[PDB]
């Protein structure tokens, strides 16, 4: 009747790994000196957890530590703005109550959840369906009915909202179908068989060079007499190439009290 | 253009310097006061109040500097 | 439709003795001839705004 | 809220994991060395003006 | 101009307008619209601002 | 609140608008007899809940235990 | 809008005394059998079901289970390997599923 | 409600954060899986699409997809069976469509 | 001239990857270490090297060292090892946080002891012990908040209490308010 | 309330059906790789796709990239 | 998904909820606080969540995973990685089945046809 | 910003580096917008498996019990 | 900007300059308050008062060099 | 941006200059404190204190400086 | 990046300026030692004492200085 | 939902200034 280990206890083989995240002298070698001794220290706390004794999290010197929340621009100020940005400072500095107030979920993600119908709501679906494949649904009116009544009105609307979502995200996934299997002028009449026997691999940098001259050592042997050369080859394609240019078109954005169009923004300002 | 700028803080720069001469020019008036005090401390008031006046000459033209040391930077 | 009219924002004097910078640059200030341009709502003054850029040291609560 | 007394300010990271990454006794380390600055400026305010 | 283009979010209560749900017991089916993804806001002439 | 979703404009229960109010126990012996406090220490489990045990002495019997 | 506002589908009556709201009563409420005698009714089922209603019950929990699945093909599945090559339709009048 | 109330209290943490090797709440799977798709392989846009299929079942936190209920491949005990049967983010996604 | 190497391009016929060839080496700027060059660079001298980022040994070693004892188990060993631990819910887990914050008190009666002569440098002595205990709880004053402790997160975090669905809800989900601001129906 | 037995028996549950599904994975694997690459594209296909051989090329055949058991 | 190294923050900002959170470019202040020397390119700083993943690397390659790891330069670009595909995942796919619900949509607020006023 | 280790790996950051110019740097973010249509579709076309493999209908009337956890205050 | 900003901080080194010449003068000084005060000890509180107090003006030029290094450092 | 870090460590390097006149003005210090011992010897220990005193004041300006350096070096 | 690695030898020779300031006040401080001794001889051993202190921290800026030196040097 | 939220169709450009908001 041993208690049970969890998979990080065989990592470190003990309880009292005195992990300190605090990189000053006098924390990693007092660390040191207590992880030493902690079979046979009482002042011993754990770290791993364990089905029979729970853990502590990781030290910071004497108080505990947590990661710097994930930068989030969105704050509450008391008596002045402050225009607080998450990303001029490395760790965020304490509210202040006369300053400054922070978003909830300093740890926190964004996930997607549902609520739980009640159950005897689910038992008349359960019905419903069961007499479905067993009777067929026009001899279903009973069990629809029961439903309707015994179900509450919120369920009712989740339900009828379920299947406008199914049928939006439907609609959104076969629109990708659609641009997905969409043959491209550059594939036209190509089919499985003018496909080349390669891999993934074979698009690596082992097998197929970037884009950068000192990728590999292709032009370290260039001179500058092989350049000035060059330069002119380039020069003799632009007497052909340069012969057109786009036009410039119309600034629908002319009008400053009209909505802008967000159009491309230019590489550089 | 952005170098005279550049030229124009550096210059600002320059006006530390009488702010570094008049510190040691105060050491000295001030030694002066001590020696002088301890050659004849009943005359200190005489003695005393013409340090002050020499120093605030001297904060004077500390001040005169920054003056022109901003003009150059915006004129 | 009632959010929207009070955005709308109102005329508010540019005359200030309240904030010394105006009290001082107010006083070299030359006030020239506002020509009508055919509207009654020439913002000929500053503007009842927190966000305008000649009001925003008023508190508006 | 860590110096108010029966705080009814529940949203003002009171119910929130606060941490930092400063000196441990805070009371005796850094909070200190805040009034020390505190004095700091005041006695070379007093100085000056004066 | 800007405050003239300065609208707040959601409007108002859906609930407090005519259902579609009504309509059809009444008697009338309404047809379903598209929106209108190509108009652009503009401000009038500064007389009307 | 809060958390469940609902943002909370100004603070306390003193509705400025269309709300019923309720300002506290008056501290008089009045009140105090008619009104006593909610213990929570008075909401429980429902004791059907121990009746579920009985699967656990079905079992024994048909382990043989 | 009032934040204690609620609406019921079933008619109550409100107590008219000073100093309290509640719920009295409820218009037109029967006093069912008590719980002694809803427990004596029980006790003569559950002996009966006791003692006649215990042969043959294997197969058909294992039917109840089958049909317990998600899908139909699934059931089929569950019938065919665990209750000795039975029907959908056999087993479900049964059960009594079928209309 | 109105209980009996402390003077001086604690409160843990069970924070999650997912960088401590300590504890269980360190994602295994991710930092393995990862750091699989850096080495050139002939799978690395494999393991990269099985990657983003397991992000898409962390933001699903349905009762029937999370920790608190103990459900199998969301929970911290079944975090290592992400190590040999990765190809189940499917069967969850549609699992949880179902219910 | 050109080098050749298994890094080959993605061109069809001669004349393009020459093209390309010809515009990547009109944009070389070379940079020289050496005096008397005609392309000579003291400062901001251009390596002619990329450099790429891949996981080193230590990087490859250690993840490997965390599941060295997987590779010495089957599945079913796994599983019966780390996911089906047998139920035993009679130990006292919290054990681990009472000692240690426990120890504050019993620390308190050895350190009230302390045969220092000097009333106001046991204040100090009190005031560097206070210290130590504030960073845990926080408010010194009663019935004012909690302290903060951060423990380690275990599959018997919350055991007891995976039944209730309100209990779920007010510790995992912050819900985001409406512009009809009302708690969900 | 959720029920507490079917917390902890569907924990149970889905760990000791994994186990079954291991070994099922594995004799899966393996009768698929004695299959001809006409049979793994075909089998449990749309009815309406006809199958066109792709070029041949070198992709192994590994249980688990990590090398575990 | 996004296809370029910068996106606008409204683009990402809800129009009919409450915004708690926004969507950040990389934090580059985190980059210098790395004791140890590195080389990292100005191209690959801006795209999302990347930095912090190659700031992950860096931290493994000159430390491990074990006791010289830990320290907070190091742990918080893990964190924020793993973070910030979490987030982006969930926004991403927002955008793909909720567009309405994000400023700049039409149809957060749908602007009516002609056809619907009457005239 | 979904699929985001995809579009990393098919970007080549794994094995070279960008581009250090906006202007192919940018093209080359756009290049692979119809790989992500594909290979997301591609997600989407998984064929079913017994919800009751490796969880337990929670619907099922057994757990109706709504049993507690019985503890030890220590 | 960051070509202007390269001489500001370097033009902000500069105000090291007074921080050496404030040094001498405080050398200096206390030289001149203990050799007078050997000439003169009777007055020796004096005389303290007056060392320090002088200090006080060398420690000005301090802080305004700093001041006036930080304000162009920014504006 | 490459040139700023430049400057910043080439200022850090001026930081040296107080570090210079900081031992001139212990030299003249301690100069005077041997002659004013010998003008007065009885009070020997009065003059000595004043001499580290005033020394403690230099090195405020060194603290002073290494801390204003290591600043705009990181800063 | 080699730019700044020529500005921290660079600023490494600047340590020397320190060095040169030392040298003088040490004949400073050895010439008031020559004289303030013949004034009053009788406590040679005092005016010695003392007088060696003064060195010693006058080339305590000096290890501060290189010190600092090979610090931006190699940090 | 936050009582000072607005929607701007048109550029706005704000001042980062230090105890101001403003346009
Ligand atoms: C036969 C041999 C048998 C014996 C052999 C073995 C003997 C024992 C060997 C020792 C083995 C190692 C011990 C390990 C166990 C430690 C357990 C423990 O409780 O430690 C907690 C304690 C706190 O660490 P922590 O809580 O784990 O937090 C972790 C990090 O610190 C957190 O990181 P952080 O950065 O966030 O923390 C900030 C940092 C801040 O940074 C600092 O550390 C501050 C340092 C500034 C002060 C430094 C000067 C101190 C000494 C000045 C005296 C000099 C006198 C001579 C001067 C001569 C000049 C040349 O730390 C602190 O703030 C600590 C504040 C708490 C301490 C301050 C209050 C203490 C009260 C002192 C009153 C003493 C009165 C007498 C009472 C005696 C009985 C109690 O650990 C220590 O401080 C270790 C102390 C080691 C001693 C250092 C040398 C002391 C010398 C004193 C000389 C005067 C007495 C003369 C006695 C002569 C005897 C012969
Ligand atoms: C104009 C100038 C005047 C203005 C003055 C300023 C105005 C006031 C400003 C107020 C400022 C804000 C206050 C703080 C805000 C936070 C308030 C809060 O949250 O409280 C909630 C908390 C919740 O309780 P609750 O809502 O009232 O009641 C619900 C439950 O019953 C409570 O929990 P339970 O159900 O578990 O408790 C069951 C009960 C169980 O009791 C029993 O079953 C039987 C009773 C057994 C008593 C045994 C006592 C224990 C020790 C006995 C050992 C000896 C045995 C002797 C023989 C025993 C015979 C059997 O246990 C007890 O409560 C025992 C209470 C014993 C009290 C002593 C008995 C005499 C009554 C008090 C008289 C003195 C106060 C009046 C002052 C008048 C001055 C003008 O309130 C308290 O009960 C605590 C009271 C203290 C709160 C203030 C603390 C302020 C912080 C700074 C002071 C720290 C103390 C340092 C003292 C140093 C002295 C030198
Ligand atoms: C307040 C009063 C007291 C203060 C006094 C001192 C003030 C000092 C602060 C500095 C004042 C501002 C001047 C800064 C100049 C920039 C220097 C620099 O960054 O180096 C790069 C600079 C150019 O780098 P490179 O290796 O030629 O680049 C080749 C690549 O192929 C290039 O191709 P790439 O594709 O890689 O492009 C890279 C990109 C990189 O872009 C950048 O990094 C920006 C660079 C910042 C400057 C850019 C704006 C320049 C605008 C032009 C206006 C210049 C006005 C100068 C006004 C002077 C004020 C009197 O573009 C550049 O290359 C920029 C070219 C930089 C040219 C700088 C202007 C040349 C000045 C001409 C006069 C020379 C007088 C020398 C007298 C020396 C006496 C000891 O390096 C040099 O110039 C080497 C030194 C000159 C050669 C002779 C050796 C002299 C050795 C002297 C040793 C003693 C040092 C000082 C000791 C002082 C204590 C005793
Ligand atoms: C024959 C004569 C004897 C000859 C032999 C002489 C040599 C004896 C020593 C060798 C044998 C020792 C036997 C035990 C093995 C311990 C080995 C060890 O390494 O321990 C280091 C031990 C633990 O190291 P640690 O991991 O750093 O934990 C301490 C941290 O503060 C913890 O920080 P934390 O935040 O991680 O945790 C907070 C902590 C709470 O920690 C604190 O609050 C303390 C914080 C420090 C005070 C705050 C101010 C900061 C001061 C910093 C400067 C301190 C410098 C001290 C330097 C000392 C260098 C060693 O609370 C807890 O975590 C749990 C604590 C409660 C657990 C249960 C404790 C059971 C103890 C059993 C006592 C049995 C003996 C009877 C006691 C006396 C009965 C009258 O450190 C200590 O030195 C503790 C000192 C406590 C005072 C002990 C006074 C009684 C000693 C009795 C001696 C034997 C009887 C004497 C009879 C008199 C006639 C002879
Ligand atoms: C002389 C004896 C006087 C004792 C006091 C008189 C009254 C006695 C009342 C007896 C009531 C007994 C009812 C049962 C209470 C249950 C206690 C309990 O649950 O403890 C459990 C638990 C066991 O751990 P698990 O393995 O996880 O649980 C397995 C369960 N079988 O025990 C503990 O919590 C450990 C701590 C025990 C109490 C504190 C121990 C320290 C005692 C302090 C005084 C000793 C000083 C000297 C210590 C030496 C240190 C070097």
């Amino acid at each position: 009747k041993a208690p049970g280990q969890i998979y990080a206890y065989d990592i470190h083989n003990t309880h009292y790994p005195y992990v300190n995240i605090k990189q000053d002298s006098q924390t990693q070698l007092l660390a040191s000196f207590r992880r030493s001794i902690a079979s046979i220290n009482p002042f011993s706390y754990r770290q791993v957890p364990s089905q029979d004794r729970a853990a502590f999290g990781l030290r910071w010197g004497n108080a505990w530590y947590a990661p710097n929340p994930y930068p989030n621009g969105i704050h509450f100020d008391r008596v002045f703005p402050t225009h607080y940005d998450p990303l001029a400072e490395t760790n965020r500095t304490k509210a202040n109550l006369q300053l400054i107030k922070y978003a909830p979920g300093n740890y926190s993600t964004l996930v997607v959840t549902s609520e739980k119908l009640p159950r005897p709501c689910i038992r008349t679906i359960q019905n419903y369906r069961r007499c479905q494949m067993v009777n067929g649904t026009e001899k279903c009116n009973s069990e629809a009915q029961d439903i309707l009544a015994i179900c509450p009105n919120w369920a009712l609307d989740h339900m009828k909202e379920k299947v406008r979502f199914y049928t939006k995200a439907l609609a959104i996934n076969n629109q990708t179908y659609i641009r997905a299997m969409q043959v491209e002028e550059y594939n036209q009449g190509r089919t499985v068989a003018d496909v080349a026997p390669k891999t993934w691999i074979h698009g690596t940098r082992q097998h197929l060079r970037p884009d950068t001259m000192w990728a590999d050592d292709r032009y370290t042997n260039i001179t500058q007499t092989e350049i000035n050369e060059a330069i002119k080859r380039v020069e003799a394609r632009k007497a052909r190439e340069h012969e057109k240019k786009p036009v410039e078109q119309a600034n629908v954005n002319a009008n400053t009290g009209e909505q802008p169009v967000r159009v491309e923004k230019s590489l550089y300002p | 253009m952005l170098l005279v700028k550049a030229v124009k803080v550096l210059v600002m720069g320059g006006c530390m310097l009488p702010i570094a001469f008049g510190a040691l020019g105060t050491g000295v008036l001030f030694a002066g006061f001590n020696v002088a005090l301890s050659r004849n401390p009943e005359e200190t008031e005489s003695l005393f109040n013409n340090t002050l006046m020499g120093f605030a000459l001297i904060e004077t033209f500390i001040f005169m500097s920054i003056g022109l040391g901003f003009f150059v930077l915006f004129a | 439709a009632t959010r929207w009219y009070g955005r709308q924002p109102g005329h508010l004097l540019r005359a200030d003795t309240y904030w010394i910078p105006n009290l001082v640059s107010q006083r070299f200030a030359k006030h020239q001839p506002a020509h009508w341009d055919g509207t009654q709502n020439m913002p000929i003054f500053r503007l009842a705004d927190p966000k305008h850029k000649d009001s925003y040291m008023v508190q508006f609560r | 809220n860590s110096a108010l007394i029966g705080s009814e300010n529940q949203s003002d990271s009171m119910n929130e994991l606060n941490t930092n990454f400063s000196m441990t006794y805070y009371i005796l380390t850094v909070l200190p060395g805040k009034f020390i600055y505190w004095i700091y400026e005041i006695l070379h305010t007093f100085f000056v003006v004066c | 101009r800007m405050r003239y283009l300065t609208e707040d979010p959601a409007g108002d209560d859906p609930l407090q307008k005519t259902k579609d749900e009504h309509l059809v017991d009444l008697g009338f089916i309404p047809k379903v619209f598209g929106a209108n993804v190509e108009v652009r806001k503009r401000a009038p002439h500064d007389k009307y601002l | 609140t809060l958390r469940a979703g609902k943002n909370i404009e100004g603070s306390g229960q003193v509705h400025f608008g269309y709300h019923d109010q309720k300002w506290g126990m008056p501290a008089i012996p009045m009140f105090q007899l008619m009104y006593y406090e909610l213990p929570g220490n008075s909401i429980v489990v429902n004791p059907c809940r121990n009746q579920n045990y009985r699967l656990y002495f079905e079992m024994r019997k048909k382990l043989g235990i | 809008m009032q934040n204690t506002t609620n609406i019921v589908h079933v008619p109550v009556h409100m107590g008219h005394t000073h100093y309290f709201d509640y719920i009295d009563s409820f218009p037109k409420l029967k006093e069912g059998p008590t719980l002694e005698e809803n427990h004596i009714t029980n006790q003569k089922i559950l002996r009966e079901q006791l003692i006649s209603g215990q042969q043959g019950l294997e197969q058909n929990l294992c039917l109840r289970n089958c049909f317990k699945l998600s899908q139909k093909r699934y059931i089929e599945f569950c019938l065919d390997r665990k209750c000795g090559g039975a029907d959908f339709q056999r087993a479900a009048t049964i059960l009594g599923y079928t209309k | 409600t109105s209980e009996s109330v402390l003077a001086y209290d604690y409160k843990l943490w069970y924070l999650w954060s997912g960088v401590s090797n300590l504890d269980e709440s360190f994602d295994m799977f991710f930092n393995q899986y990862w750091a699989l798709s850096l080495s050139t392989s002939v799978f690395q846009l494999f393991y990269a699409v099985i990657l983003d299929r397991y992000l898409s079942v962390l933001f699903q936190n349905t009762p029937y997809t999370n920790d608190w209920f103990r459900m199998m491949l969301h929970s911290k005990e079944t975090a290592l069976i992400w190590l040999y049967h990765p190809e189940l983010s499917w069967h969850i996604n549609g699992l949880n469509q179902f219910f | 001239p050109v080098k050749e190497g298994q890094a080959k391009l993605w061109f069809s016929t001669k004349e393009e990857a020459d093209a390309y060839d010809d515009k990547m080496i009109s944009n070389i700027e070379l940079k020289s270490q050496d005096y008397e060059d005609e392309n000579f660079s003291p400062v901001f001298n251009r390596k002619t090297q990329e450099y790429f980022l891949e996981p080193s040994e230590k990087f490859k070693s250690d993840f490997a060292e965390l599941l060295r004892p997987l590779r010495s188990l089957s599945f079913n060993q796994v599983v019966d090892r780390y996911v089906l631990i047998p139920p035993n819910h009679t130990f006292y887990r919290n054990w681990t946080y009472e000692k240690f914050l426990g120890g504050f008190g019993l620390s308190y009666l050895i350190l009230r002891e302390l045969p220092l002569r000097n009333f106001y440098a046991r204040v100090f002595v009190m005031y560097a012990f206070a210290a130590k205990v504030l960073d845990h709880l926080g408010n010194p004053f009663p019935f004012s908040g909690h302290g903060q402790i951060v423990a380690a997160a275990d599959r018997w975090n919350h055991w007891d209490v995976r039944c209730y669905d309100n209990v779920m809800k007010a510790l995992k989900y912050i819900r985001i308010p409406t512009v009809q601001n009302n708690i969900p129906e | 309330r959720t029920s507490a037995h079917y917390i902890e028996i569907n924990a149970i549950y889905g760990a000791e059906m994994m186990k079954r599904y291991h070994k099922v994975w594995e004799n899966i694997i393996e009768e698929r790789s004695k299959a001809t690459d006409q049979e793994k594209k075909t089998r449990y296909a749309h009815p309406s796709y006809q199958y066109s051989p792709l070029p041949v090329v070198s992709i192994p055949n590994v249980l688990n990239p990590l090398n575990l058991q | 998904t996004i296809f370029a190294e910068t996106w606008e923050a409204s683009e990402y900002q809800y129009r009919n909820k409450a915004n708690l959170k926004t969507l950040p470019v990389n934090h580059l202040g985190k980059l210098a606080e790395l004791k140890f020397d590195f080389v990292e390119y100005k191209a690959h700083q801006l795209i999302a969540c990347h930095l912090y993943e190659r700031m992950t690397i860096h931290c493994m390659n000159q430390y491990g995973l074990f006791k010289d790891f830990y320290r907070p330069e190091c742990l918080d670009a893990q964190y924020y990685f793993k973070t910030c595909v979490e987030l982006n995942a969930a926004y991403g796919i927002q955008k793909k089945f909720f567009p309405e619900h994000f400023v700049g949509s039409p149809y957060a607020r749908p602007v009516p046809q002609f056809q619907q006023l009457g005239l | 910003m979904d699929n985001y280790f995809t579009a990393i790996t098919l970007l080549g950051l794994r094995d070279q580096n960008l581009p250090p110019f906006k202007d192919a740097r940018l093209q080359r973010y756009k290049s692979i917008k119809k790989m992500i249509d594909l290979i997301e579709t591609t997600t989407k076309l998984a064929p079913p498996m017994p919800v009751e493999l490796f969880m337990l209908n929670p619907t099922d009337p057994e757990w109706d019990d709504d049993m507690t956890y019985p503890t030890i205050t220590h």
